[PDB]
């Protein structure tokens, strides 16, 4: 729309003008983060006016007696001399940053940021019960100051900050059908038990379900005793070393059974949501502006080949179709052999034509 | 915000086809652009038509149109066609406590009809019963905006009449009026002389009709 | 087909209770937003409970915050509203309304609509009282016949003049709730003076909820 | 052939060796046991503490209460027959092998780890590191099965729990235990573990990151001070039960005095004490080392600016 | 004698 976001610094001198919060990655490129700094240059004195855009990584330490203290580590940092227009080394002008400096007046100045690909987006960790600070996870922020030189301390009262979000959203085109099958022999079995599970699409939205469609052909002479149907999220976070995750969203145990040399075909739907998940510290949702309720976490889309090993969080999701197996021969029974597939599936908004904030707050 | 008042300026509008209709609305807090418009039909659920004060909702018809200036909503409707003629409600969404405004009624609008008054006196059957209910009957009149007064034996009557009105005619597009003056056993009795005067603004001069105890 | 079917609507004393649904078809509870919206007759439209279901919350009026309580079954894909301690000023038709759980919070979707009556009056068959045209008092071309009905609480009761053999332009009026508790409305129409002594005008007072019908014939004296 | 004070003294150290390393071993498995949501995939050093931990735990439950016993208190009745002299020592040797050589992939795991971490993410996963788990526990059964044909029972009151074979046989079987039991998981230990210290070093007390949780992470205290500790108290708490176990038999029909039989009385009980101490030392170094693991480990042991406004262009 | 216990 023809609405813009403001944000003036606390003695009021700076002020920072925005058209969006929310800015898109595609998988080629991102939205340019173009704005407009409205400055006071009888205030300066000589100063020059910095805006940065900073991607930046929050994390708690536990080896400490300090509880609620969280650390930043800046994964992308760009910066742009604003008041001082450069030597002709200006990004083009956009439409919006026309209509605001022509509405602003001439102490109104450009800036635009151009994230470069493959950079995670804003992901939020899910805070425990007992957490009371800053949650962590990865977002982005832009912060206009007034400063003599970059290299020196940054005053609270003349500089203004300004979160911002990088989303993606669902492909247009849904991808093939997600199709998992397995084969399994056991010790003393020479027959096969197959299992082959699959999903009606490769592409689900928040809040709605997924169906998972279960074909078990038991050769064996071996009884399933339990199907177990889950939706996990899968996070590769990489802050100071590779570590991955995974955390069931959604879960369904069923206790249907399979007997020796029977054939058996089922489907089961699932829909993962939050409110059931609340506890789960450190789980991943979409990203927050300060503190609304986020959706859990979209599927990250990363480019069609290679370019892993991001520095961020990346998200994606798994459903696990388990078949459990009444063991015997070598054991008491209480065990059970375990037979499972997984199959991925994408999980993301569509595509919209406004501004995500539902604005609904009390 | 401790609770958003949405007042609609227009609580009644009369308008011919083809016209043009502006209602706003009046935000008592900034409440962004989370505001949408609903059209409501007599008897059916309320339709959806903008939203974000300025989208609009699949199958809605490109004459209504939505504007946000600043605290103010206004909904227009271009080329007002005889499918528009309803109720409509604006409601703010920013706020978990979501209001309507009052609502505004479109109306259709044509020449001015005079009313026609008749008075029809409690039959016997309703003076042995115990409870005397005599009315007043106000046929066609355009202008809708009207007022009944008794002044039963030279003493004026009010706080206990009751008036009915109908909506327009399907094709005739006029109102009609039905008040109802309430009176007992032996204050029917006590009382011989009866009147309903009407102060609608379609009559050059207010028409004053009187009644008798025992008149056919 | 997206709709709402509504359900759970009709007679209570003040102080009983109600319990409404509404039956979604057509979307799912997590991506979506039940809300209750309520119509006082002759008023207009306010928000009553909302219910999110991905989020587990729950919202309420202040008028009924205490009284009222929202829930969804998530199997059933049906939302409740059970609401207590019912008031006279509680009465009102009653629409569940959708809207999207995500990035819209505008209701698209509407049901029906249940009416809830809450007083202690209950139901009672009409009584009709004959309107005689006064030739003497009447100055309108045609003479001007009806019908009184009052003291009947259920729903409308159905008026027909001569079986609905009369197209003269009866004027039926909507019935008004007295301080007593029962409604009343009144019938007229606009009859020729040519057949004031001859024709018989009837009118046909129906009332089904209360099984209660008469028939009762107006003549100028 | 013991004074009574010597013979109490061993008791008490016994029995307070036992309390603490049965505590701390059982705590250390639930707090590795109680996991919470989102379980990392790429770790699988709790794996390894797990497995070491409950190896030193069934080495205390199955080592202290037979020897105790009998021969603590040089008891000359054998309170069982010829299965338990035999089932006994079968199990004392498969707790050893299982320690031991939990010890040397703990030593493999890290330096894995440390030194070819992008290696390890695909070379080790959970259900290779849990494979070798088992094939580690059975190497260690398969060992120890030896046993089981050496040991018996004789006369020689009297129950006699000796190696009843040929001592030509039994000094090469006993060769041959030490060996795999100590020898080779020395190399394998010391050498890792003194690269990890000098990598760790070179690299750079809190020198160390490990995310324990999604965005949370945490420092490893006293990292190659412990990584030498380790290699240093497995020297000093297992040579001299090995080199005991070897001169019982490497030893001719000479050279034999009472002076030496009490000499060897009590290096058992010495020898014994040195070899439960390790058994007990790994959860102490697991609190000093981690902080999480600390904090969980405690708790278990105790309940046991301006507004963004809005406008128009 | 000998220490006859391993
Ligand atoms: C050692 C061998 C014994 C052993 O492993 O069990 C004990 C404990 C259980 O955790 P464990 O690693 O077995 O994890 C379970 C299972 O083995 C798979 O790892 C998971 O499935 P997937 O691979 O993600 O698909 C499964 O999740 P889900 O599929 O049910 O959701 C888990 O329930 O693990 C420890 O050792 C820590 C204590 C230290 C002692
Ligand atoms: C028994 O101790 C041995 C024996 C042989 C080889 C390595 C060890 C280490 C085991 C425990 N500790 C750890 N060392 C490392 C090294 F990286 C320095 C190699 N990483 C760890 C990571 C986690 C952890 N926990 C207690 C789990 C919970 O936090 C302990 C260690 C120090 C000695």
């Amino acid at each position: 729309g023809t609405r813009v976001f403001k944000k003036a610094s606390p003695n009021g001198k700076l002020t920072v003008y925005l058209g969006k919060r929310d800015f898109v990655d595609h998988i080629d490129l991102v939205d340019p983060v173009d704005g407009v700094v409205l400055v006071d240059p009888e205030y300066l004195k000589e100063r020059r006016v910095y805006v940065t855009l900073t991607c930046a990584f929050r994390y708690g330490r536990e080896d400490l007696d300090v509880l609620g203290l969280t650390f930043r580590k800046d994964l992308f940092v760009a910066n742009v001399q604003s008041f001082p227009p450069a030597p002709e080394d200006k990004k083009p002008l956009t439409r919006l940053q026309e209509r605001l400096i022509k509405k602003l007046g001439e102490h109104a100045y450009p800036f635009t940021f151009e994230i470069p690909p493959n950079l995670p987006c804003s992901v939020t960790l899910q805070p425990g019960p007992e957490d009371t600070g800053k949650a962590c996870g990865v977002d982005y922020e832009v912060k206009a100051f007034c400063a003599e030189n970059l290299e020196e301390k940054i005053h609270k009262r003349n500089s203004v900050r300004l979160v911002i979000r990088k989303v993606q959203y669902a492909p247009e085109r849904p991808g093939p059908q997600p199709t998992a099958e397995t084969t399994r022999q056991f010790l003393m079995s020479d027959k096969p038990l197959h299992l082959e599970a699959s999903l009606d699409k490769e592409i689900y939205y928040h809040g709605e379900p997924i169906s998972v469609n279960v074909h078990v052909t038991n050769n064996t002479n071996k009884t399933v005793k339990k199907i177990k149907i889950s939706v996990r999220q899968y996070a590769d976070i990489c802050l100071f070393n590779t570590a991955q995750y995974k955390c069931p969203v959604a879960m369904e145990e069923a206790d249907d059974t399979v007997a020796p040399s029977s054939t058996f075909c089922k489907v089961y739907t699932l829909t993962p949501f939050l409110a059931n998940n609340r506890e789960k510290r450190g789980l991943a949702l979409d990203g927050k502006l300060k503190h609304e309720d986020t959706n859990l976490a979209s599927s990250t889309l990363l480019r069609e080949g290679a370019n892993r090993e991001i520095l961020g969080i990346i998200v994606s999701y798994k459903v696990k179709v388990k078949l459990v197996v009444s063991r015997g021969g070598l054991l008491g029974d209480l065990a059970s052999s375990d037979v499972a597939v997984e199959l991925p599936f994408t999980l993301m908004h569509p595509k919209p034509k406004e501004e995500p904030p539902h604005r609904e707050v009390p | 915000a401790s609770d958003i008042q949405m007042t609609q300026s227009p609580s009644s509008l009369s308008a011919s086809v083809g016209d043009r209709v502006t209602i706003t609305c009046r935000a008592s807090q900034s409440v962004s652009s989370a505001v949408a418009w609903y059209q409501q039909k007599p008897g059916k659920a309320p339709k959806l038509l903008i939203y974000s004060a300025s989208s609009l909702y699949s199958g809605v018809p490109s004459r209504f149109s939505g504007s946000r200036s600043g605290t103010d909503f206004t909904l227009t409707i271009s080329s007002l066609q005889p499918e528009d003629f309803a109720t409509y409600y604006c409601q703010q969404y920013k706020y978990v406590p979501v209001t309507f405004g009052q609502g505004t009624k479109v109306e259709i609008k044509r020449t001015v009809a005079a009313p026609s008054v008749f008075i029809f006196p409690p039959s016997d059957s309703q003076l042995k019963s115990g409870t005397a209910s005599v009315v007043c009957l106000l046929n066609n009149f355009y202008p809708r905006e009207a007022k009944v007064q008794w002044k039963v034996d030279n003493a004026l009557q009010s706080g206990n009449s009751q008036e009915s009105v109908t909506e327009q005619d399907s094709k005739d597009s006029t109102y009609s009026l039905s008040s109802t003056l309430t009176l007992s056993k032996a204050d029917y009795e006590k009382h011989k002389v009866y009147a309903c005067e009407v102060t609608h603004q379609g009559l050059s001069s207010p028409v004053t009709k009187s009644f008798n105890r025992g008149e056919c | 087909e997206v709709q709402l079917v509504e359900s759970g609507g009709g007679l209570v004393q003040p102080g009983g209770s109600l319990r409404l649904s509404c039956a979604a078809s057509g979307f799912n509870v997590y991506s979506s937003s039940i809300h209750w919206v309520r119509q006082a007759p002759g008023k207009g439209l306010e928000w009553v409970a909302s219910i999110s279901s991905y989020y587990g919350y729950t919202y309420y009026a202040d008028s009924v915050k205490g009284r009222f309580t929202i829930s969804a079954d998530t199997s059933k894909n049906t939302a409740y509203l059970q609401m207590n301690s019912l008031r006279a000023e509680d009465t009102a038709v009653y629409y569940c309304a959708r809207s999207r759980q995500f990035w819209y919070s505008g209701l698209d979707y509407w049901g029906q609509g249940t009416l809830v009556t809450v007083s202690s009056a209950s139901t009672k068959g009409p009584s009709v009282f004959p309107l005689a045209p006064s030739s003497k008092s009447t100055s309108g071309g045609t003479a001007a016949l009806g019908c009184l009905v009052k003291d009947y609480f259920p729903e409308p009761v159905t008026v027909s003049w001569n079986s609905g053999a009369l197209t003269s332009g009866v004027h039926t009026f909507p019935a008004v709730l007295q301080s007593s508790g029962l409604y009343s409305l009144s019938s007229v129409v606009t009859v020729p003076s040519s057949s004031l002594g001859t024709q018989t005008y009837i009118c046909n007072v129906n009332h089904k909820p209360s099984n209660t019908k008469v028939d009762k014939k107006v003549e100028p004296k | 052939n013991t004074d009574i004070y010597s013979k109490v003294l061993v008791t008490a150290v016994y029995l307070a060796l036992f309390v603490v390393g049965t505590v701390g071993n059982t705590v250390t498995a639930f707090t590795l046991a109680r996991k919470k949501s989102l379980q990392s995939l790429q770790s699988t050093v709790h794996y390894h503490l797990g497995s070491l931990a409950l190896s030193d735990l069934l080495t205390l439950l199955l080592a202290m209460p037979v020897e105790l016993y009998n021969f603590i208190w040089v008891h000359h009745p054998w309170a069982f027959g010829d299965a338990g002299c035999r089932g006994y020592y079968f199990l004392r040797d498969a707790c050893t092998y299982a320690t031991a050589l939990n010890v040397a992939s703990l030593s493999v795991e890290r330096y894995l780890a440390i030194c070819h971490p992008f290696k390890a993410k695909t070379l080790m996963s959970r259900s290779r590191t849990k494979k070798f788990i088992s094939a580690i526990w059975l190497a260690s059964a398969l060992l120890a099965v030896p046993m089981l044909f050496t040991m018996g029972e004789q006369n020689r009151g009297g129950l006699v729990c000796t190696p009843t074979i040929h001592t030509a046989t039994v000094k090469v079987v006993i060769q041959v235990n030490t060996f795999m039991s100590f020898i080779f998981p020395m190399v394998v230990i010391s050498v890792l573990n003194t690269i990890i210290a000098n990598k760790l070093t070179v690299m750079v007390h809190s020198t160390f990151s490990m995310a324990i949780e999604p965005g949370r992470v945490q420092a490893l205290r006293h990292g190659v001070r412990v990584l030498r500790a380790v290699v240093i108290a497995f020297v000093v708490c297992w040579l001299p039960y090995h080199v005991r176990r070897l001169m019982f038999c490497y030893i001719s029909d000479e050279q034999w005095t009472p002076f030496l039989y009490d000499f060897y009385h009590y290096f058992y009980m010495v020898t014994n004490a040195l070899f439960y101490v390790s058994s007990t030392i790994n959860p102490i170094l697991y609190n000093l080392v981690s902080a999480n693991f600390r904090h969980i480990f405690l708790a278990t042991l105790a309940c046991l600016s301006n507004h963004t406004l809005s406008s128009n262009a | 004698r000998r220490p006859y216990i391993l």
